[PDB]
């Protein structure tokens, strides 16, 4: 029975970097496609990145591109997101999601619980006007 | 990308009611669509996949119609357990795209703002 457990999200400074983790159970992890999808306050869902069984082909959204890195540990059946170059647009509840079948072009069968990433110093700081 | 649109934004019904949501695509998507339920402070939960198929153990009350452009999701009877934000997701291509969402709610207090 799919149990996707997520840790590591916390408050971070802009220009910061986080490492999210999501651990899976009760499914042959290493045969399935895995994705990270985020959810911004006052926003719907955006799929971020997908990784392919072998930790083969990975795909990212344009927003996330060079800043975020997705890696699987199959030996401990874990999923990783390395978020470099954090900007406020990246504030969100991050979910690890299991592809219903073993392919990218799939709905999501099973979701984790959500980890929050608050990329905020102190809103914005401008005085001259 | 594919733009997905969700008609309408919010609604209020009543226990027992039949309720219908419209999810519209940009591209022709064949029937590569998924519905999600999301009760507040919960992960999304897969309802319907492949436009029509009910995920296992969903109640036959939730329904999904359409192909290509327009999609419909229907709840023949309102249950207090269905309070939630509904979503549609396309899987015709990458980036996988979700639609804005449809927040479903009970009728309570305010005028059914009918002026």
């Amino acid at each position: 029975e799919v149990h996707l457990l997520e840790s590591g999200g916390n408050l971070v400074q802009p220009g910061g970097s986080l490492r999210l983790s999501c651990a899976a159970s009760g499914f042959t992890f290493n045969i399935f496609v895995m994705s990270w999808v985020r959810q911004a306050p006052g926003k719907g869902l955006e799929w971020v990145s997908g990784v392919f069984g072998s930790g083969g082909n990975t795909d990212y959204a344009d927003a996330v591109k060079g800043r975020f890195t997705i890696t699987r540990d199959n030996s401990k059946n874990t999923l990783y997101l390395q978020m470099n170059s954090l900007r406020a647009e990246d504030t969100a509840i991050y979910y690890c999601a299991k592809h219903r079948v073993s392919y990218v072009l799939t709905g999501f069968d099973s979701w984790g619980q959500g980890t929050l990433v608050t990329v905020s110093s102190g809103s914005a700081s401008a005085p001259t006007l | 990308d594919i733009q997905m649109t969700q008609s309408p934004s919010s609604l209020s019904a009543s226990v027992g009611d039949r309720v219908t949501i419209t999810c519209q695509a940009s591209q022709d998507i064949s029937n590569y669509l998924a519905w999600y339920q999301q009760k507040p402070g919960k992960a999304p939960e897969l309802r319907i996949y492949d436009a029509s198929n009910l995920e296992t153990g969903v109640p036959s009350r939730f329904s999904g119609s359409g192909s290509g452009t327009d999609f419909t999701f229907t709840i023949s009877s309102l249950q207090p357990e269905d309070i939630a934000t509904y979503y549609c997701q396309q899987y015709q291509n990458l980036p996988l795209t979700f639609g804005p969402g449809t927040k479903v709610d009970i009728k309570r207090t305010v005028a059914a703002p009918s002026v």
